C-alpha cells in the first residue's frame, strides 16, 4: 500500500489570515474626564 | 498559591544536583540548572538528559564530560565532543537514544571519537596521495 | 598495513610517501601525516569465498538498494574465483 | 506553557490577544522525529506495455519557429484580446 | 570598404578629440595626485598619462579612435569624481610586478614560454 | 523564519540553498509528517503578523 | 497551479512607502490563504516527470 | 635538483621558485619584506617565531596556500633550530635587537644565536646561508652593538665558510626605527644633534631594496662567500637629513647641539624602560657613527637592484607624522636635502 | 492526453501570428523577419536603424501598448559578422502579452539609446556596454556599471576567458590591493560533454 | 480579485463623540501605549533561545554537512572511481585519480574535495551509484587555517570511519525517499 505524506481525511481545520487587531480602551470622554479630575483635585 | 508552586520547583532545582558543589559545577559550566531525566552516558563521560515538557529545542541536552582524550574540558567544551551515536539523538535527527537503538557494529568504525583537533599537533595537514609520475634517468656511477 | 618508510614517515594505502630529501616533508613538522589505517585491500582479502551451487550468481553488495548495482558473475572457470567488480566479494561454485 | 496563570492574564491583557492558544514555541504537537518508512508511488509511464517512448517524448515535438515574414480592407489586430478588469474581492474588499 | 562613422569622419577629425582628451588628462594629474594623496610626483604622473596615450599610437581606423576616446573620457571621469581609489589609480604604475625580460636568453632560462 | 528554515531543511537538507525545485519536478518527496508541521506553523502565523 | 488557488491581490492608493508596507503585510496574509489550500489539495503521485 | 624544487610557473604566487628558505627573524621590520618577496615569487618559507601567534598574522597572507610554515622555536634550545633548518636550501638570518633585555644581550643576539643557526645549517646540509650584519660593523667601533656584529660575522664564517654576509646601512621604511625615530623628536620640541649633526654622514637604504637584494642572493650563482654593502645612492650630513625629514613632515625644525656624553646619558634613562626603549645609549651612538665610505665591496647593483632614492619614498613613511594642515602636501613642496660625495 | 508532455494550447499561437503580420505591415522599413516559436513567443527582428521608431510604435500605439521594458540584453555569437544580437523583451499590461524585438551590432557600430522611450533601459544599456562593449548613442550616462573600476575588457564576450587576465591580492610592501597576472593553483577543467550523436532530427542542418 | 490596503475614504461625519475620541488618541498617545503593551507582553513570554553548545538546533536525516567516504560492511571501499561525482560537482570541488589496484580492483589513488570550493549542494551524493561519497551530519568542523579545509582521501576515509555509525542510520531513514 502506498504511504505518501498527505493531508488527513477531510482536510485541515481553518487557518486565520485576516487582520485581527482588537478594538479596546476607554472612551474619549472617560480619558479626559479622569485627567481633568486629577488636575482639579491636585489644584485643590 | 501558584507563586509558591514556582518557588517549590525553584527549590527542587537548586537542591537537585547533589549538594552545593554539584549546583555550582553545573551552573558555572552550563549556566543552566534544570532537572532532566538521565537518558544515558557515553564512554567519554558526557551525560544526556531530556525533559519533554520543555519546548522543542530545549527538551534535550548534554552535560559534557570534564576530561576527554586527555584534554581538560572543565571549561573548554565544544559541540564536537558529542560522539556520532548521540550526535543523532542530540540533534533530534531521530527519536530513540543509542542506549535502546545502538548503531550497527563495524570493525572499521572508530572506537575512540576525536573532537576538533584544529590548532593542535594532531591537526590534519593536506598532501598529495598519488606517487611520482615522471621518473628521471639515473646516470651511471662510474667513469666512461 | 601501515608500513613505515626508512625516513620514518608512514606510507598511505596508495603507497605514497615523501622521499628523504623532499622538502615537502616540512608540512608535518610539529604536526602529523593523516593516514587511514584500515587498508581496504587488506580487509577485503580477509573475507571467505562464498560457495554457491549455480554457475551464475548475482551480487548487489547487500542491503538491496543500499548496495551497488546488481551484476552477475560466471563461475565456470573452476580454477579462480568469480570476483564482484564493485564490492570485491568472491564466489566459487559448489561442484 | 510553564507560565503561571497570573502571568498569563498579565500578558494576555497587555497584548490584547489570547496568546495561550497560539504559542510561538513548539511542544508536543510537532511531528515525531522518527517516522515510519514511506512507500512512494510510481509514475504513469511505469507500464509494461503500450508505453513506447516515441509516443510520450516531448523534446522531439519541438520544431523551429514559424517564419511569418522574412527575406526569402484588413481589420486591425491586437496582440491578444484586451485584459478583463479584475473584480473587487468579496472576502474583504477594503482591508 | 564603406562603414558608418561613430563620431569622426576620418583620422584627422579624430585626432582633434584625442588632443582634447590629452589636455583634460594633463590638467587632472595635479589634482588626482593632491586629492588621492598619491606618493608620486606630478611629472611622474603626467609621464604615465603620455605612456598610455602612446600605447595606442598605431591605431588608424577612425572608428577605433572614437572608441578609445570614448573609453578615455570614462576613465577620466572615474578619476575626477574619485570613484577610483589609490589602488585603482596606482594600478597603472605596475609597482609590484616584475617585468618579464624581452631577450631570448632570459626567456630561455626562465621557462618554456616564447 | 527559523521555523520556516526547518521546512527547507526537512525536504532538501539545507536551511537556505535548497536546490530542491528542479526542471521536471522536485528532487525528493515530502517526508512523512511534514505537512502537519507546516500546518501547525500556519495556524499560528497570523497572530505573529498581528503583533508586528 | 496558481490558476487553481484562490487569493486576492492587495492594491495601494498613494504609492508611497506606507502603502507598499501595507501591501507586503497583506501579501503575507494572502500567502497564508494559499498555503491552507495547498495543504488540503496536495495530491498523491510521483514528484519528478516520469521521463528518465 | 630534487624533482620537487625545480622552478615552474611564471614567478607568481602559485608558481614554484625552487627556494625553500627558513627566515630567522621574519617577524621584524626587515622580515616582513623578506618573506613577502620570497612569498610572492612562490617560495616555500619556513618562519620560526617565538612571539605570540597574533604577531605573525600579517605574514599569513604573503604566500599561496601551503607556502608558509610557521614553527615555534626558542633561541636557547638547539633542537628547535635544527627542526627549522632541516628542510631548507637556504637560511637567512635577520635576528637582531636595538637594545638589550634581561635574557638576551648584544652578544647573544649578534654572536651566539647567529652561530647556533649557522652551526645547525651546516650540519643540516643547507646550500646557502645569508647573514645580515651592518655596514659600520667593526671591532674598533664605539657602539657596543656594532662590535658584536663584527664578531658575529666571523663566527658565522668559521662554521659556514661560504656564508653570504649582507651589510646594509640604515634601513628606512614604513616601520623603520630610522626616519620614524627622527620624525618623533618633535614630541620634545627641539632636536638634539651631537655637533649639530654636521660631522655625521649617512647613506640610508630603502628596506624594499635590502629585501629585494637579499632575495636575489638566494638565486645568484656569483654570491657564495661574498660580503655585500647595501647602501642608498646618496650621502647626506645628519643635519641635512634631519632637516629634510622635518621638511617632509612640515614640523618646526629647531636643532641645537648636545655633547655626546650628555646625549649618551639621556639614552641611558630611556633604556630603563621595561617595554621597548624609546632610545638607548647604543642607539644614540649609532646615530652619530658616520657611514663608512664604500671602498671595494659589491653592492645592491651587483644583485640586480637599483637603489631607490630617499626622495621617492620618504613621503610614504612621513605623511602620518603631519598634521591635518599638511597631510595633502605633495613631495615637490619639500626642498630636497643636500648630498655630499665624502 | 500525455501526462509528460507540455499542453500545447492553440489560440495564442494564432493570435501572435496575426499581430506579427500587423507589426510587419506597419514598419516595413525596419522589420527584417517575424517568427513565433513553439513556446508561442513573438519575435521581431529589425534593422538597427529602426530601434527607436520600432519601440516607440510598440509603446504608444493603441493596439500594442508594450509599455514595460522587461529587460534589454545582448547575446554574443562570434561566427556572425555582427556578433552582438540586442534583445528587447517588452510587456503589454493592456493586452497581457509579451514581445521580443531583436537587432544586431558589431564592435564598431553603436546602437541608438532608447532612454527616451524607456527610462528602464538606462541601466540595461550600461550593462550591455560594460559586459559586451556595445556603445549606445545619446545615452545620458554611459559608463561601466558592473565591473571593477578601470577594468579592461568586456567579460561576457565569448572570447574573454572565464577567469579573466588579472587578479587581486594585498601586497604588504606597498600596503594596498594590487593587480597581477592570473595564476591558478588549480586550472578550471574543461569537460567535453557533447554527444557525437544527433539528438534532434528537426534541427539538422543541410551538409551543403 | 483585488483588495484595497489603504483606501477608506467612505467619509463619515465627525460627531462630537468621535472628535473627542480622535483628540484623546492624539493627546493621550493611545496607540503608542498599545505598542508599549505588546513589548510588555513579550517580556513575560519564555525566550526562544536554546543553550548552545549544550542544546542543539533540530536537524533532519537529509542534512547536508561534512563529506565522508564510506565502505562496505566488509571494510572494502565503496568508491570505484567512476568519477560521476566529479562530472556533476557544480563547483569543480572534487579531484580524482585512479588506477588498477594490486588485486586488480578499480579504486582511486586520489580523492580530494576542496571544501572551500564546495557549495554543499549534495549533488555528488545523488550522482554516486554505490553510496560511496556522502554528506554526513557534521557541521562543526571549522579550522584555523585554509589548508586544513582541503580534504584528501585519507581525511575523507577517516571521516567515513568516524561518522559511519550515524551516516548509516540517516541513509536508513531516507533512502526510501530517493
Ligand atoms: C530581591 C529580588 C531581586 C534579587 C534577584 C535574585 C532573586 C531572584 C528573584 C526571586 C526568585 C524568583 C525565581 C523563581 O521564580 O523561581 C522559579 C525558577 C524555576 O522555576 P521554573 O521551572 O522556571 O517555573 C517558572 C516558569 O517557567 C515561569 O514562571 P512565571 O513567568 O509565570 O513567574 C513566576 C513568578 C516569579 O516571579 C517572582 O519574582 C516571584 O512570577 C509570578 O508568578 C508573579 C510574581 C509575583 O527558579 C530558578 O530558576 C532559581 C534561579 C536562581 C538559581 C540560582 C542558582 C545558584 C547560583 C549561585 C551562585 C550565583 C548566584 C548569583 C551571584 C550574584
Ligand atoms: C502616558 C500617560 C497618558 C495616559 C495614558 C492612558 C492610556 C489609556 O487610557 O489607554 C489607551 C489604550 C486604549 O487603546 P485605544 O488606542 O484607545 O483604542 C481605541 C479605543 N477607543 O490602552 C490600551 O490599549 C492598553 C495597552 C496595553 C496596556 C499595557 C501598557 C501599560
Ligand atoms: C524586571 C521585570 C519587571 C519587574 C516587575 C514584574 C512584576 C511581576 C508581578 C506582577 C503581577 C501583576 C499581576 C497582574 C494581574 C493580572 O492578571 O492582570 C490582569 C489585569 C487586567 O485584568 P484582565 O482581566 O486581563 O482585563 C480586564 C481589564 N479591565 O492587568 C493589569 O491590570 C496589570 C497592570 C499592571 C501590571 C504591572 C506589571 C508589569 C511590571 C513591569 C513594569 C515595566 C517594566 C519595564
Ligand atoms: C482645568 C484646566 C485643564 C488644563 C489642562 C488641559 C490639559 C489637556 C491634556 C493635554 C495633554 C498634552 C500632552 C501632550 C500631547 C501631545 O502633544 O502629543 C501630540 C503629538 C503630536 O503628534 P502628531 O504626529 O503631530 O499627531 C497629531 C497631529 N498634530 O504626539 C506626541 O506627542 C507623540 C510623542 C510620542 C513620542 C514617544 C514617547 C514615548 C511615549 C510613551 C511614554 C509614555 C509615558
Ligand atoms: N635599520 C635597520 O633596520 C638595520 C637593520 N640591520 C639588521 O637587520 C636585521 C633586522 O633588522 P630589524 O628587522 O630592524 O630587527 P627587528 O628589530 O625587526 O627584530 C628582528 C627580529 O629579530 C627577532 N629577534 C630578536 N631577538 C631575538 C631573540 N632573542 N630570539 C629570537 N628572535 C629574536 C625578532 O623577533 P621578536 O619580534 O619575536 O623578538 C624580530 O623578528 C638585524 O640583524 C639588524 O641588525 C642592519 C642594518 C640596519
Ligand atoms: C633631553 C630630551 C631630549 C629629547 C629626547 C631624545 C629623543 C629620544 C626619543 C626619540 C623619539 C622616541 O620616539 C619613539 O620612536 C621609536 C623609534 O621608532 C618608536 O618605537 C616604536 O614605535 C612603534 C610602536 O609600536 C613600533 O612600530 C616601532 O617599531 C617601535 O620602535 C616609538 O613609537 C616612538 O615613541
Ligand atoms: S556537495 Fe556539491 S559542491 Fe560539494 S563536493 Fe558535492 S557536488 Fe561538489
Ligand atoms: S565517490 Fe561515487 S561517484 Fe565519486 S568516483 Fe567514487 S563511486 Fe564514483
Ligand atoms: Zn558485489
Amino acid at each position: 500500500k502506498v504511504k505518501q505524506d498527505m493531508p488527513p481525511p477531510g482536510g485541515y481545520g481553518p487557518i486565520d489570515y485576516k487582520r485581527n487587531l482588537p478594538r479596546r480602551g476607554l472612551s474619549g470622554y472617560s480619558m479626559f474626564a479622569v485627567g481633568i479630575g486629577a488636575l482639579i483635585f491636585g489644584y485643590w | 498559591m501558584e507563586l509558591v508552586e514556582v518557588l517549590k520547583r525553584g527549590v527542587q532545582q537548586v537542591t537537585g544536583h547533589g549538594g552545593l558543589r554539584g549546583l555550582l559545577r553545573v551552573f558555572f559550566r552550563a549556566n543552566d540548572i534544570r532537572i532532566g531525566t538521565l537518558v544515558g552516558e557515553d564512554k567519554y563521560g558526557n551525560k544526556y538528559y531530556e525533559d519533554n515538557k520543555q519546548f522543542f529545542g530545549r527538551h534535550r541536552w548534554v552535560i559534557y564530560t570534564t576530561e576527554m582524550n586527555g584534554k581538560n574540558t572543565f571549561w573548554d567544551v565544544d559541540g564536537s565532543m558529542v560522539p556520532p551515536e548521540w550526535h543523532r539523538w542530540l540533534h533530534c535527527m531521530t527519536d530513540d537514544p543509542p542506549t535502546t537503538n545502538p548503531p550497527t557494529a563495524r570493525k572499521f568504525i572508530w572506537t575512540n571519537h576525536k573532537f576538533n583537533v584544529s590548532a593542535t599537533p594532531e591537526q590534519y595537514v593536506p598532501y598529495s596521495t598519488t606517487r611520482k609520475k615522471i621518473h628521471e634517468w639515473v646516470p651511471p656511477s662510474t667513469p666512461y | 598495513g601501515v608500513q613505515v618508510s626508512p625516513s620514518g614517515e608512514k606510507i598511505t594505502h596508495t603507497g605514497q610517501v615523501y622521499d628523504e630529501k623532499d622538502y615537502r616533508r616540512v608540512r608535518f613538522v610539529d604536526r602529523q601525516k593523516e593516514v587511514n589505517e584500515n587498508f581496504a585491500i587488506d580487509l577485503i582479502a580477509q573475507q571467505p569465498v562464498n560457495e554457491v551451487e549455480h554457475r551464475i550468481i548475482a551480487c548487489d553488495g547487500g542491503g538491496g538498494a543500499l548496495g551497488h548495482p546488481k551484476v552477475y558473475i560466471n563461475l565456470d572457470k573452476e580454477t579462480k574465483t568469480g570476483t564482484c567488480g564493485y564490492c570485491g566479494l568472491q564466489f566459487k561454485q559448489h561442484h | 506553557a510553564s507560565a503561571t496563570r497570573v502571568i498569563q492574564k498579565l500578558r494576555n491583557w497587555a497584548s490584547g490577544q489570547d496568546l495561550q492558544a497560539k504559542l510561538q514555541l513548539r511542544y508536543q504537537e510537532i511531528a515525531k522525529r522518527t517516522q515510519p518508512p514511506p512507500k512512494l508511488p510510481v509514475g504513469p509511464s511505469h507500464k509494461l506495455s503500450n508505453n513506447y517512448y516515441c509516443t510520450r517524448d516531448g523534446r522531439r515535438e519541438v520544431v523551429p519557429p514559424s517564419i511569418i515574414m522574412s527575406s526569402q480592407e484588413k481589420k486591425a489586430v491586437t496582440p491578444a484580446p484586451p485584459m478583463k478588469r479584475w473584480e473587487l474581492s468579496k472576502d474583504q474588499p477594503y482591508l | 570598404t564603406s562603414v558608418k562613422p561613430i563620431f569622426s569622419r576620418d583620422l584627422n577629425e579624430a585626432k582633434r578629440r584625442v588632443r582634447e582628451l590629452y589636455r583634460a588628462w594633463y590638467r587632472e594629474v595635479p589634482n588626482t595626485v593632491h586629492l588621492m594623496q598619491l606618493d608620486i610626483t606630478v611629472k611622474q604622473g603626467r609621464d604615465k598619462v603620455r605612456e598610455m596615450f602612446m600605447k595606442n599610437a598605431h591605431v588608424t581606423d577612425p572608428r577605433v579612435v572614437d572608441l578609445l576616446v570614448i573609453k578615455g573620457k570614462m576613465e577620466l571621469q572615474e578619476t575626477i569624481k574619485v570613484w577610483k581609489q589609490r589602488t585603482h589609480v596606482m594600478r597603472f604604475f605596475h609597482e609590484t610586478e616584475t617585468p618579464r625580460p624581452k631577450d631570448f636568453l632570459s626567456k630561455f632560462y626562465m621557462g618554456h614560454d616564447p | 523564519r527559523e521555523k520556516m528554515f526547518e521546512f527547507y531543511e526537512r525536504v532538501s537538507g539545507a536551511r537556505m540553498h535548497a536546490a530542491y525545485i528542479r526542471p521536471g519536478g522536485v528532487h525528493q518527496d515530502l517526508p512523512l509528517g511534514l505537512l502537519d508541521d507546516i500546518y501547525e506553523f500556519s495556524k499560528n502565523f497570523s497572530l505573529r503578523i498581528d503583533e508586528v | 497551479v496558481y490558476d487553481q488557488v484562490e487569493f486576492d491581490v492587495p492594491i495601494g492608493s498613494r504609492g508611497d512607502c506606507y502603502d507598499r508596507y501595507l501591501c507586503r503585510v497583506e501579501e503575507m496574509r494572502q500567502s497564508l490563504r494559499i498555503i491552507e489550500q495547498c495543504l488540503n489539495k496536495m495530491p498523491p503521485g510521483e514528484i519528478k516527470v516520469d521521463d528518465a | 635538483l630534487h624533482h620537487a624544487v625545480i622552478p615552474h610557473g611564471k614567478g607568481g604566487r602559485s608558481s614554484v621558485s625552487g627556494v625553500v628558505a627558513t627566515v630567522f627573524g621574519a617577524t621584524g621590520f626587515l622580515g616582513r619584506y623578506v618573506v613577502n618577496h620570497l612569498g610572492r615569487m612562490g617560495s616555500q618559507v619556513i618562519i620560526p617565531y617565538r612571539c605570540d601567534v597574533y604577531d605573525i598574522m600579517h605574514l599569513r597572507l604573503m604566500g599561496d596556500l601551503g607556502q608558509l610554515t610557521f614553527l615555534e622555536w626558542d633561541a636557547r634550545d638547539k633542537d628547535s633550530i635544527r627542526k627549522a633548518v632541516q628542510h631548507s636550501n637556504v637560511v637567512i638570518n635577520l635576528i637582531g635587537r636595538e637594545w638589550e633585555t634581561r635574557n638576551f644581550d648584544f652578544e647573544d643576539v649578534f654572536v651566539n644565536i647567529p652561530r647556533a643557526i649557522a652551526q645547525a645549517s651546516k650540519e643540516a646540509g643547507v646550500e646557502r646561508f645569508i647573514h645580515v650584519s651592518h655596514l659600520n660593523a667593526s671591532m674598533k667601533s664605539s657602539s657596543k652593538s656594532l662590535r658584536s656584529k663584527a664578531v658575529g660575522e666571523k663566527e658565522v664564517r668559521s662554521v659556514f665558510p661560504e656564508a653570504i654576509i649582507i651589510r646594509p646601512s640604515d634601513i628606512f621604511g614604513r616601520e623603520d626605527r630610522f626616519l620614524n625615530h627622527f620624525a618623533n623628536y618633535r614630541w620634545f620640541l627641539a632636536v638634539p644633534l651631537v655637533s649639530l649633526g654636521f660631522k655625521t654622514v649617512k647613506q640610508p637604504v630603502y628596506v624594499a631594496d635590502v629585501s629585494k637584494g637579499i632575495v636575489n642572493a638566494t638565486k645568484d650563482p656569483d654570491a657564495v662567500g661574498k660580503t655585500f654593502a647595501f647602501t642608498g645612492p646618496n650621502r647626506y650630513l645628519l643635519f641635512h637629513l634631519v632637516k629634510y625629514i622635518f621638511g617632509m613632515t612640515h614640523r618646526t625644525f629647531i636643532p641645537y647641539p648636545l655633547p655626546l656624553f650628555v646625549y649618551s646619558w639621556i639614552g641611558k634613562l630611556f633604556g630603563l624602560s621595561p617595554f621597548e626603549p624609546w632610545t638607548t645609549k647604543d642607539k644614540v651612538e649609532r646615530i652619530h657613527i658616520s657611514d663608512v665610505m664604500p671602498t671595494d665591496l659589491p653592492g645592491l647593483e651587483d644583485l640586480g637592484v637599483q637603489p631607490t632614492p630617499l626622495e621617492l619614498k620618504s613621503i610614504e613613511v612621513l605623511r602620518r607624522h603631519r598634521t591635518y594642515r599638511w597631510l595633502s602636501s605633495e613631495i615637490e613642496e619639500t626642498k630636497p636635502a643636500k648630498t655630499v660625495n665624502y | 492526453k500525455r501526462p509528460t508532455v507540455r499542453p500545447r494550447s492553440d489560440v495564442t499561437h494564432k493570435q501572435l501570428s496575426a499581430f506579427g503580420e500587423y507589426v510587419a505591415e506597419i514598419l516595413p522599413k525596419y522589420v527584417q523577419q517575424v517568427q513565433v516559436s513553439c513556446l508561442d513567443e513573438l519575435e521581431i527582428c529589425i534593422h538597427p536603424d529602426g530601434v527607436i521608431p520600432t519601440l516607440t510604435f510598440l509603446r504608444d500605439h493603441t493596439n500594442a501598448q508594450f509599455k514595460s521594458l522587461a529587460d534589454l540584453t545582448a547575446v554574443d555569437v562570434p561566427t556572425r559578422q555582427n556578433r552582438f544580437e540586442i534583445v528587447y523583451n517588452l510587456l503589454s499590461l493592456r493586452f497581457n502579452s509579451r514581445i521580443r524585438v531583436k537587432t544586431y551590432a558589431d564592435e564598431l557600430t553603436p546602437i541608438d539609446s532608447i532612454v527616451s522611450v524607456h527610462i528602464a533601459a538606462n541601466w540595461y544599456e550600461r550593462e550591455v556596454w560594460d559586459m559586451f562593449g556595445v556603445f549606445f548613442f545619446n545615452h545620458p550616462d554611459l559608463r561601466r556599471i558592473l565591473t571593477d573600476y578601470g577594468f579592461e575588457g568586456h567579460p561576457f564576450r565569448k572570447d574573454f576567458p572565464l577567469t579573466g587576465y588579472v587578479e587581486l591580492r594585498y601586497d604588504d610592501e606597498v600596503k594596498r590591493v594590487v593587480a597581477e597576472p592570473v595564476e591558478l593553483a588549480q586550472e578550471f577543467r574543461k569537460f567535453d560533454l557533447n554527444s557525437p550523436w544527433e539528438a534532434f532530427p528537426a534541427y539538422r542542418q543541410p551538409p551543403e | 480579485t483585488y483588495k484595497y490596503v489603504n483606501k477608506k475614504e467612505q467619509e463619515s461625519e465627525v460627531d462630537m463623540k468621535s472628535a473627542t475620541d480622535n483628540a484623546a488618541r492624539i493627546l493621550m498617545w493611545t496607540e503608542l501605549i498599545r505598542g508599549l503593551g505588546m513589548t510588555l507582553s513579550y517580556l513575560f513570554r519564555e525566550p526562544a533561545t536554546i543553550n548552545y553548545p549544550f542544546e542543539k538546533g533540530p536537524l533532519s536525516p537529509r542534512f547536508r554537512g561534512e563529506h565522508a567516504l564510506r565502505r562496505y560492511p566488509s571494510g572494502e571501499e565503496r568508491c570505484i572511481a567512476c568519477k560521476l561525482c566529479e562530472a556533476i560537482c557544480p563547483a569543480q570541488a572534487i579531484t580524482i585519480e585512479a588506477e588498477p589496484r594490486a588485486d586488480g580492483s578499480r579504486r582511486t589513488t586520489r580523492y580530494d574535495i576542496d571544501m572551500t570550493k564546495c557549495i554543499y549542494c549534495g549533488f555528488c551524493q545523488e550522482a554516486c551509484p554505490v553510496d560511496a561519497i556522502v554528506e554526513g551530519p557534521n557541521f562543526e568542523f571549522s579550522t584555523e587555517t585554509h589548508e586544513e579545509l582541503l580534504y584528501n582521501k585519507e581525511k575523507l576515509l577517516n571521516n567515513g570511519d568516524k561518522w559511519e555509525a550515524e551516516i548509516a542510520a540517516n541513509i536508513q531513514a531516507d533512502y526510501l525517499y530517493r
